[PDB]
């Protein structure tokens, strides 16, 4: 009898006028609030994805074989049961989940059946006993899993990560304050490209992250890492090119990142360094570097070496004493030093031709000078100063920027 | 009592708010899963589309004297008995009739009576044993029929559509998964304008469609193409102007498709196409080159030759980089580069003025540069992208993109 | 009691309520199925037309006569019974007579006695078996007659119509898809000033057509004419100001039309035209022209000859330009140009101060002009510019049309 008020309370239009984007640029049904699915949603074959919100004790029928488009899920808090032809159905056409469990019946274990799945978001309130979970065990069945994030309280890491070493391209926790531990789970990945360690407590480079062999992306974001040693092997990762090290407690940044000569991806913002190396400007491939917010206090005159540099966020930082060895390399377009302590801003800058960003806001400055109207890819919008300082400008020099 | 019922809870006001409004901006009214049609419904005046879905064994009254502005009568597995000065007035009114049916016998037969209709939707099998077309046979006795869409797996094209097909200008035939046999029948069939063959399971371009010479629009969707040479005589066609050759299993595209410049939409996304020849870019009249969903890994220069192009959409391609001559095409509208793996994206996209609704979520994109923020008409819902992506544009260029989201 | 409820039912303020205009800008009141007629509704001096559809037991009280402007019966579906004052009445203030009638069921009979009313319709099957145009042969009596109108899908010409003709001005007939055999029959209808045959499929021009001098409107819409080759023989006629041959399939007008020079008004609209020769465009006094929906692919050289025009419809065909054959035109005042292939609007349509309306509903059209900015005449109202064409406009352009539009 509900599932027949259900069917006529929810009208197909009223599902369809419900229909929506979701943050996956799929057709996303937001189902909130109901007390099981209505039998209208399979009305709509064109729909992509479903995004369940604490709709518990749901039982889908086999009419999930009308949707046809349905290659995603979002179940948020539901204890979803399915039926036999449906779970084949799902089997042999999804390739994206997302279930999160704030209780572990809303975890249904339904899901881990199919085999077709790609991406996997497994966001919730994980228990501390991992390896328990067979649940988890049998994404060795998923053989085509390449994306998994798990938002939860991941304190060892299970051996279901070890049965999915190879199809693994995307690899993401955010485990919310917890020691990550078992290093031998994160050594067996072998074909892993991405490897997006969020708070995981770390209090150092693990050695399992550096028995790595074959990492593009290493985020270690939130957690508090001591120094970067081990980086004599750092080599064997050719293949990264991106180091995602910000909001952390670093403090310096020795010569062996001269190891990886592939680095494009560099970041260093909000850490506790004091000043910049010049052995770090040294290498010269990077064309990503990440320094705001941090506590440096002046530039070593060795980043003119750094030309391929293409971003160099300095912003918000302690630095005083910017020298003219920086202005020399002019591949940088992303050039960020709001906030700073600089005192006057250097008037050899046209050599930038190419210099879409400069941010100057909070930084004391004494004049604007006319070499600001030298800047070839600047734009006003681009240019993001203070109103007043506007005014000090030269109208020629205001029309510079401000004409497109 | 039911009817009477029905007609006395079925307000006029609850009418009023559940009117709606279709894709052709008339105002809509869906009867869905009822004992009968209320009279307050036919009491309307304003409503255009009456939508009749899951109707048991209703009788129209005459009272739709005062439904003047309807004119599409959607008929969803209803069996209607009809009055006859009801019938006069859809006789002398009525232009398009939508017949959804499960047994032959749910089609009514005073549809034929029909002389003002135009627009025939004729959803469901009418392929039965001595009901083939036979049923269908008083449709001779239509005269202005139009457009004749046939989702009913046709196993053979009828006869009836040879005799009554030299005054339609629509044949839309689904077979869900039946091939046609044409036999090149359509010769008789010269007057029309856009031929939709969906879901028909061809495997190959007849040449029914090649005799023709007044077709514009030439969808052939889901016909299983493998292979699309016979283009070459798409010349002769010399005035198409939609070739729809998408969800089919078109490998390549053969060059005499440069032969055919008349076309401006061509639909070729969700195919199994790996390289785009060049010849294909010879094409100046191309405006909406969708080849989204496809094998492509590189995007050629010639793009820049394509001025009128407006709506390129390359969506989940293995295009890594964009080259600059693809912003040489100053009216680019939608830039649909979703699910792509564009690396990082030119500022060139900053010289484009018409593009309003640009795609990159689900890329390998970097950073959003600057630039994007150039274009006028581009607002936060036309630049659909991931939030840590649009943070990288700076606050005074994201202030004026959320602002055209505001403003 | 039953009066008396219908009489509460619908009183003055309700029938007031009700009151509409028709097209003909008269006084309208749409009584439809109720058990008996009204009196309140024949104490309105003011109604002018009133109309009965499908209202059962009639029975009209001599309160007829409190009407004061009735000259307008739309009896439809009804069997009309009225006394001898109330007779007497409609004897000298009744003109317009419409019937809709079910054969010999529905048609009154009082009609005949009437010999002071000036139009009358008729519209309903007359054909029958045994019954050959038997039921309209009392129509004698009626002297004052001048305008009658039939739609009763003749399958022949009916003598008794011809018998009754001769003090007739304007006939229409519609045959709704049937073969109408006029036989050279209407050689005695020298009286007829406006002749339509609407739907009469014809697929040739009747030889009687050529011998009525009297005729200024030809109208044969929905004929499903071809090939024109009867109007070599329509150069005996000097009185046809404006032929319709529209909703047709003509593939080429012939070089001989081109020698009307009565011809004032050409509907050709939603034709197969392909290219319209210049030397048609010889009469320039073309004061309305309806040509859209056709497949002319330019415009041609002798619209520049034209200069005695109010409109052209050139909607829905492959014209890219306004040439300077349109330009030599000083008079043009609605341009039905829209869902075109139309590429700009050069220089001189801005010299085009009194221009009333233009259609652009899907043209491909670059932007609006600035020398449309030199015409505050034509308002947003007036004009139907799509809205992202229409914001090209300056600030100030834009503040004009809008202060105009409210000014």
């Amino acid at each position: 009898l509900k599932q027949l008020n259900l069917n006529n309370e929810w009208t197909p239009d009223k599902l369809r006028q419900k229909l929506q984007t979701n943050a996956h640029n799929r057709l996303e049904l937001p189902l909130i609030m109901l007390s099981g699915l209505p039998d209208t949603v399979f009305e709509i074959t064109e729909l992509q994805s479903l995004k369940l919100e604490i709709i518990k004790n749901v039982m889908i029928p086999a009419t999930i074989a009308q949707l046809d488009n349905l290659q995603e899920l979002c179940l948020h808090q539901c204890s979803v049961k399915i039926h036999s032809a449906a779970l084949s159905f799902l089997k042999e056409n999804l390739k994206v989940l997302s279930v999160k469990f704030d209780d572990m019946r809303e975890l249904p274990p339904w899901m881990y059946g199919l085999r077709n799945l790609e991406e996997l978001y497994l966001v919730g309130s994980l228990s501390h006993d991992i390896s328990k979970n067979v649940t988890l065990e049998s994404l060795r069945d998923l053989k085509s899993l390449k994306i998994l994030s798990i938002k939860s309280n991941v304190s060892k890491i299970p051996q279901a990560v070890v049965d999915v070493s190879s199809h693994l391209q995307k690899m993401c926790v955010h485990n919310d304050g917890t020691k990550l531990v078992m290093l031998n789970n994160l050594k067996k990945m072998t074909n892993l490209t991405e490897l997006e360690l969020v708070h995981c407590d770390l209090e150092r480079i693990p050695h399992a992250v550096f028995s790595l062999l074959s990492l593009q992306e290493l985020d270690l974001k939130e957690n508090n890492l001591k120094s970067i040693e081990e980086i004599v092997s750092f080599q064997h990762l050719r293949k990264l090119t991106v180091l995602k090290l910000w909001y952390n407690s670093i403090a310096y940044i020795p010569e062996h990142i001269k190891k990886l000569t592939s680095l494009e991806r560099l970041f260093f913002s909000h850490n506790k360094v004091e000043v910049l190396p010049s052995h770090l400007f040294l290498c010269n491939k990077i064309r990503y570097l990440d320094l705001s917010y941090n506590d440096i206090r002046f530039i070593p005159p060795e980043i003119g070496v750094l030309q391929s540099l293409q971003y160099f966020s300095i912003t918000c930082n302690k630095v005083e004493s910017l020298p003219d060895e920086l202005y020399f390399c002019k591949k940088l377009k992303t050039l960020k030093i709001g906030k700073n302590s600089l005192s006057v801003l250097s008037p050899k800058i046209g050599n930038l031709l190419f210099l879409s960003y400069l941010d100057i806001k909070g930084n004391h400055f004494e004049v604007l000078p006319p070499e600001l109207g030298d800047c070839r890819a600047l734009k006003r919008a681009g240019l993001v100063v203070e109103d007043a300082l506007f005014e000090t400008l030269p109208s020629d020099v205001r029309e510079q920027m401000k004409a497109d | 009592l039911r009817q009477l019922n029905l007609n006395n809870e079925w307000t006029l006001d609850k009418l009023r708010q559940r009117l709606t409004k279709n894709a052709q901006d008339k105002l809509e009214l869906h009867l869905f899963m009822l004992s009968g049609i209320p009279d307050t419904v036919f009491d309307l005046v304003e409503l255009e589309v009456l939508k009749l879905e899951l109707i048991p064994d209703v009788t129209i009254p005459p009272s739709i004297a005062q439904l003047t502005g309807l004119k599409e009568l959607w008929l969803y597995h209803t069996a209607a008995k009809i009055e006859a000065p009801a019938l006069a007035f859809l006789r002398e009114n009525l232009r398009a009739l939508h017949i959804k049916f499960t047994d032959i016998k749910e089609i009514p037969l005073w549809i034929y009576s029909l002389k003002t209709l135009e627009e025939l939707h004729l959803t469901g099998n009418l392929s039965a044993e001595n009901n083939r077309y036979i049923v269908i046979d008083g449709l001779r006795e239509l005269k202005r029929l139009k457009v004749l869409r046939l989702k009913s797996n046709l196993s053979k094209l009828p006869q009836v559509v040879t005799d009554v097909g030299v005054h339609l200008q629509k044949l839309s035939i689904n077979n869900e998964g039946t091939k046609l046999i044409v036999l090149n029948s359509l010769k008789k069939m010269v007057n029309l304008t856009e031929l939709e063959l969906i879901r028909c399971d061809l495997e190959r371009i007849p040449h029914s469609i090649f005799s023709l010479h007044n077709l514009q629009e030439i969808d052939l969707k889901d016909n299983n193409l493998k292979t699309i040479e016979e283009i070459i005589s798409f010349q002769h066609l010399h005035r198409l102007t939609c070739l729809k050759l998408w969800y089919n299993h078109i490998a390549y595209i053969p060059i005499q498709i440069g032969n055919l410049t008349n076309l401006e939409r061509l639909y070729l996304n969700r195919n199994k196409i790996e390289k785009i020849p060049t010849q294909l870019f010879y094409c100046r009249k191309l405006r909406y080159l969708d080849l989204s969903h496809n094998n492509l890994t590189f995007l050629p220069a010639d793009i820049g030759l394509l001025q009128n192009l407006q709506n390129l959409a390359v969506t989940a391609n293995r295009i890594e980089a964009l080259p600059p001559e693809l912003f040489q095409c100053r009216k680019l509208r939608a830039l649909h580069l979703g699910n792509n793996v564009l690396q990082s994206l030119p500022s060139r996209v900053g010289e484009l003025t018409n593009l309003t609704q640009i795609e990159l979520r689900g890329n390998r994109l970097e950073c959003l540069p600057v630039e994007l923020g150039e274009c006028p008409l581009l607002k936060r819902s036309g630049l659909v992208v991931e939030e840590d992506l649009f943070s990288t544009l700076p606050p005074e260029v994201k202030e004026r993109l959320w602002r055209a989201d505001k403003e």
